[PDB]
């Protein structure tokens, strides 16, 4: 049973609705199942060992029993009359409301006055590391003690109680072993108050550390199945809410990105300049889109973000082509007639905005760095909004410069600042972009081995490939972390996608001579180094040309390996080089062992 | 140091104690206490 | 009750002090409370499973019962004899220490045993996916078998015992269903002794997999507690450690972050050159602070750090004027009389120590790369220390470059080496920094909508703005995480916030006509784009000029929603798109389905 | 018990052999131990709250009670025959399994239909946030109400059914008290089926909040057993495997990296030129190894990884010296017959291979950006192999120009390409490098304060050195996150250095004139900011020349230090700066006093 | 926020009611029920 | 009985110092004749001036029952 306890209203029998939740002047009396009562006891167990310096500093009270907070009721206990009457409870144990409230502000008030005190048996404790990993080693006791009876800072605690901390170390620390009263000697075995706990911590050197070994894969297969690993290459629409995607905001360096290499950037590559004039602030200003082919932002494919170009240690030549000097930096959008990538000359260019200027000339904003005069590190920046180019088939961002009267020095200068790291941040996550198209689902097993090289560097903040980017690199930490896949075990992964491997090998040395029968051996290692190249760089499964990774079965295939490789490591997976991590742990405690030897010494 | 006698059954200077690790029996109270919603019920 | 069972020593009448420890030969008896022994018996329940394969290899012992480490001992059970006095407890469990050793050794023993067997079990296993998550599909054994007979690399352990391994894994792969043997048919059915667990994981079609919404809520849940993200925007001084700055140095590019984006940095803006003069190693160099204004790290407001400027790939024209040349680079502290920004020549300066120069000149530390040669990649370092500046107003630290000759060609170069990349990481968490001063206390509120585009990027490891940027990201991967901030979801996030501008647009209405009255549909999705915008760059919420955002109530509102928010996802939180991620499951079963069919060809 | 349950087939007699898991027409019978029932009752429980739900939707069928999925049979259960024979239950609670696959899909399909209706709740709940952490705070509910009936959009479910949602809602918020019936007042205390869950969340003023500071710690505690933080300079042969190295590929900039700051990079200093030639592609170019150093990637030392040298934004001079112009650029390997570094003359240089060159010259890879023309940015790119430099003692990688016809313009240009950002990505995790050579296993210790400055920034991807610095972050995070190494709380971490100091310095002073008693109020603040310098830049423990943190004690010390320090925390570690802390969740609520004092008004 | 009556033992705009946060009661429900293959069993 | 009084007499010599600021904080003495101030106000007003950080505002009436016994 589960809930508050209920006991119907008009009496007799108690049928639904004939059965309110027993409410009392105290509170309601929720019932306490087995495992709940597990909780407060090893709340209040924690407490309680701290009772000799209770006592000690006339705080505390007494050993709080869990039994002075419960009852002992009965009627049916359930979360509504409904279910609530299947539930027939005799003299279970209830907590009231208002005692569910002491049993907690208790564990609370006594909390901080053990939190303090635990905390100076500590900067004393660990102030001489009392826990080793393999083997054993001791430090005669007098030492030590009138060893820390410097060390311990004047305002500790540790030197006011000393065997009223040390009563309640000693069921802390299976380091310190009290001598027994009657023999005058230890007790080999030491009796800590968490016994089993402390017992099943050590780390034993069949297999690395139980504790250990068994939350690498529980936190593992956590991951796996929140943030959906599993379906990591499904061939299928899906919404990028289903990818997560949070605080992604990646920058680049335009006027550097080939067109080709990410949609969302054409280039006016014409002949000659294209000087264009505009009214900004009274001023009039010439746009340039000089000598170059000047890459610029498009905006189209563009998904409503905070396009924010800063141009900062990026040269400002206003030495030489002193027509650059006056001119304003500025980030200004360009909606073209005619599509660019085919707007030759001033009259294509429909209209041109200021949508972010830099108050002062290119003589104010430069600091000279040897000659060479950079740009005072500033940041113009745009919040363009995917309807406002609604219509405007042919539209772009420029961070370029407004020369307020263009010459013949720049005439060969193009004044592009795109040169500048730009840092545009998706500013409406629902929205994705691929291939330059916006959309609001991707389809994973398309965004592999689709992309080039830098079609991937180049990608979009938060577009499909930064997405079927952000997904892998979970998937690589997932297998990075649990599964063995960086040492010569042929590991569940590396497994997976040997069977693909063969599988696919096998098929096309079906029909002719089949002069070749499959290797394996080279095929375990080719798929080694596959399932290891993914764990390595993640992202590569997306770069056209890659070996074995790309194929459309793996992935797909490694991760629902991955998956159940998780679901079944059993505990012991820390066996793994379990012989050379004990060996240095051994290495650790004989060094600890030889530092308890001088403190054994110099403080006699 | 100075002897105390009954507050507490061990005396820290008392006779033959022992300071002495193994690897055995890590040092360890009760931090990790699931309280969480779903949990604690 | 818990703890190490105690019984009364003086006999009969049990008071708070005829009690004690019942040890003995055998170490002391901790009791066994339900749920303890639902860990050992599960740990013992995963190797009594791998029983088959311990006869074949004549290791093992037996099935390990967890019967055979405990005792039926009685008596009062707690943590301290006050206490253990309220739970009588008769014919309890217990476990005596030397016992909580062998179930520990003898669990891990067997655990190193089985956790062998049980990885080549696996290789073979995962090597051939039995795990699918939509629908079924089988691969008829025979083949499946004849393939695995190849594949499986002549070291495994499931070609010496097949169905000596076959007989383990049919527990644990419900894909494997045996063949009774009284009919010679399958079972329809698949019962693998993780019954329960293994149907609790299946990606139910409902809602993605209980297992998963489960934990990435839990997870979200914890740090929400933890961290404190709760309190985000709380308005008052807060200890630097309650934002556990771990981890963390930022690296910059000064001589370019101007004065105001950055208190922590003063610029030399004089009219002529300040050349002066030092004796540094014997040989007398001269400071230049050249031609532009020369920003240099000013040393109040600077964290006892590790400043560490590299000078690499950047410029270097001792080509052009030889005078820079021979002058060995060199980070240099300059105490100044008169500010800064009102030292106007060499008289001004009080003295300049070379805090770390560069042995060998510059034309060594050179390296052609194509006409222009670069700093071949360097670091000078300072090690500044709060109080090696005590009562000295006015220095600063300046990565510039002694010139052991002043020149006629140096007379435009500025020899600031400052354009190199620097890397300040502070050494001392305690103290933080503020608009320009040292600190221990940030007072979160006051640096939302505080700094400008750039008075962000040009923070200073570990100060208040880096701090409350560092907390703000956590936050932004909870609700990132956990609540759906990246759909059509109005979601208790972006429900937060709506609720704020409409009391905020309400009584901004009040008085006056009134002609406009709320919208809504309109406002919830204004509020949806600001807490949207707030999960993809967290930091935004700094900077002056964020719409919503950055109002005082939001954050400490939404920050509380999310709160609660994930507090009560209920387990089903997958429900959301849990019909496209269902029909990409089915995809991937399909595309699997038809490897299946190959195994069951090429290997007939 | 646990595990299926099975009964003697032969009868009477059970033996470890007389038995047989009891199956049947049902499936089989799994134990359903007391623990196990929480989950599916507290499952269960959560989806019975929202009874009045599904009544007012006719969806659901009646309360879920778990006992209509269970039996009552008995028998002996455990795992496998041997051991089940010592689990007697008799009318035990077993669930068969086609029952275990009913509560698996109701608790499904409920849960589907409760997480809809349940995400409507709570953009109407949260959307008022009804969450305050110190104190309390009112907001008369009639304003309230005629509030949300605005505010929440027409498409919710909280206006179809107000209390038919509000009664599911009392359960879940304590915040709405509904008035009682029978007196027409609230109560005081709330009563949601929570009851408990919800008294141990609140931020409790004593110490911040128990389910926060508990996990912050089992989650570092996690990490500590997990990634094997423990033995973190352990002095002795390690696996790279141990540390689990994984999405991992570091990126540089040589042709600036010394040769000496990281040995897989020399460099070809001779006196002149070394211009060779090669047929590539018919076409017969020339290497040149200009007029400086040019600095190559070694081949040797250099791990099989993806090599995928970038070369953008970067200068391209091709307007002076037109020798440049018409080159393609292209990365080359380069085997010379004496060792590099004693290389002087072509003929020296065994063969040149171009192992991937960039189509079109070096005139159309070109953009102009204000004079100087830049790289379009591209990415040639090797995948140098271990083996495929078998016996070659001399070979080196080198991302040059490959000019069709060397002039004197080029005459101290100096092609190299090297300028641009490498990006190597080792692939193939199983084997790290060290010092130059490639291993399998790190010896920790070794690489402690054994590199320089930026003999670690200059360390190769999946280097030891990058490896020990991986394992180090996470141990920095450890403490950064659980232990207080950022106030003057003189923590576990800095406690465990103090200690080592005392003992060093303490022997330092044994034999001669001990003219000075250790300090320790300096030793206890020096080791403060030793661990503290620590948790800042984990990185600085691998340079030579750091105070304190590079003796060998230190580390080896710190770790089991925070290690034991992490498993003991208590729950109440949240008392630290629990004042502050407090009186900032103070200031909140009385800000959030203030909105609903708003709601209160304008929505009268 | 029409009356309803019996449906559900409260009424929505029923007689004095009462929104009122208490940092003592943080409000909740169930979400980390713990399901893990290891610890469901 | 000694360290008992001087244990406890810190735990009330902080929280009695917390009812103070509070009390005296609106003078609860004078010295001729008497001299009302309606509750209501006077409550709704110390909810205010009293800083954040005392103890009267977190537990009202728990210290008001100790102040109802030191202020006539
Ligand atoms: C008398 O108090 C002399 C000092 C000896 C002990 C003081 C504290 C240092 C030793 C701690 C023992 C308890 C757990 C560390
Ligand atoms: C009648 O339905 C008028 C609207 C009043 C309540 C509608 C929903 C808003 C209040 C929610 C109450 C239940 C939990 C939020």
């Amino acid at each position: 049973p589960t809930g508050k306890l209920w006991r119907p209203v008009g009496t007799s029998v108690a049928t639904i609705d004939s059965l309110a939740i027993v409410s009392d002047r105290f509170g309601q009396y929720s019932f306490v199942n087995e495992g709940m009562r597990e909780t407060f006891s090893k709340a209040l167990f924690d407490i309680n060992m701290w009772q000799p310096l209770f006592q000690a500093t006339k705080t505390g009270c007494g050993p709080i029993v869990l039994s002075s907070f419960t009852t002992t009721t009965s009627g049916y206990v359930g979360a509504t009359a409904g279910d609530a009457l299947d539930n027939p409870v005799t003299n279970g144990v209830f907590i009231s409301t208002v005692q569910i409230m002491n049993l907690q502000r208790t564990i609370a008030a006594r909390m901080r006055d053990v939190a303090l005190w635990q905390k100076h048996l500590d900067t004393a404790m660990t102030m001489l590391t009392p826990d080793i990993s393999a083997g054993s080693a001791s430090c005669n006791w007098k030492s030590l003690l009138a060893f820390a009876k410097d060390i311990l800072p004047l305002d500790n605690l540790c030197l006011t109680y000393p065997n009223e901390f040390y009563n309640v170390a000693i069921h802390r620390y299976p380091a310190l072993k009290p001598g027994n009263p009657d023999t005058k000697l230890p007790d080999a075995q030491a009796h800590p108050l968490g016994e089993v706990a402390g017992a099943f911590n050590a780390a034993t050197s069949e297999v690395g550390s139980l504790v250990g070994s068994s939350s690498t894969l529980s936190q593992a297969i956590s991951t796996m199945a929140g943030k959906d690993l599993d379906l990591i290459e499904a061939d299928t629409p899906l919404p990028v809410s289903v990818f997560t995607p949070s605080l992604a905001p990646r920058s680049y360096r335009p006027a550097f990105i080939k067109p080709e290499d990410a949609k969302w950037i054409a280039e006016f590559n014409n002949s000659s300049l294209i000087r264009k004039t505009l009214t900004y602030s009274g001023a009039t200003y010439t746009v340039q889109l000089g000598p170059g082919p000047t890459r610029v932002i498009d905006m189209n494919a563009m998904i409503d973000s905070v396009l924010t170009l800063d141009v900062s240690g990026t040269i400002l030549p206003y030495d030489t082509n002193p027509d650059l000097s006056t001119s304003v930096p500025a980030f200004v959008l360009i909606q073209t007639s005619v599509p660019i990538q085919q707007v030759t000359t001033a009259a294509n260019i429909t209209a041109i905005t200021v949508v972010s200027a830099a108050g002062a000339s290119a003589i104010n904003l430069a600091i000279n760095v040897r000659g060479q005069p950079r740009f005072n590190m500033l940041h113009l920046q745009a919040t363009f909004e995917r309807e406002t180019i609604t219509g405007i088939p042919y539209i772009y961002g420029l961070g370029t410069f407004l020369i307020p009267s263009p010459t013949s020095s720049s005439n060969f200068s193009n004044p592009t600042l795109m040169d500048g790291l730009l840092t545009v941040t998706p500013v409406l996550l629902r929205e994705t972009t691929y291939k330059g198209e916006v959309v609001d689902a991707i389809v994973p097993a398309t965004v592999m081995a689709n992309q080039t090289s830098e079609e991937v560097a180049s990608a979009l903040a938060n577009d499909a490939i930064v997405l079927v980017s952000n997904h892998l690199n979970k998937l690589a930490n997932v297998v990075g972390d649990a599964i063995p896949v960086a040492s010569r075990t042929d590991d569940s992964a590396t497994s997976a996608i040997v069977s693909r491997l063969a599988v696919q090998h096998k098929l096309s040395q079906v029909g002719q001579a089949s002069p070749t029968p499959p290797d394996y051996p080279l095929l375990w290692r080719r798929a080694k180094r596959a399932a290891s190249m993914f764990v390595s760089n993640p992202s590569l499964a997306l770069q056209v040309g890659i070996p074995v990774l790309t194929q459309s079965g793996m992935l797909s295939a490694l991760t629902s390996g991955v998956g159940t490789a998780l679901r079944t490591g059993s505990l012991g997976k820390g066996v793994t080089d379990a012989s050379e991590k004990l060996r240095a742990r051994q290495s650790l405690t004989v060094a600890k062992q030889a530092f308890f030897d001088q403190i054994g010494s110099l403080w006699p | 140091g100075n002897v105390q006698t009954s507050v507490n059954t061990y005396n820290i200077t008392g006779d033959g104690n022992s300071f002495t690790p193994t690897s055995d029996m890590t040092s360890t109270a009760a931090p990790a206490i699931d309280l969480k919603p779903g949990v604690l019920n």
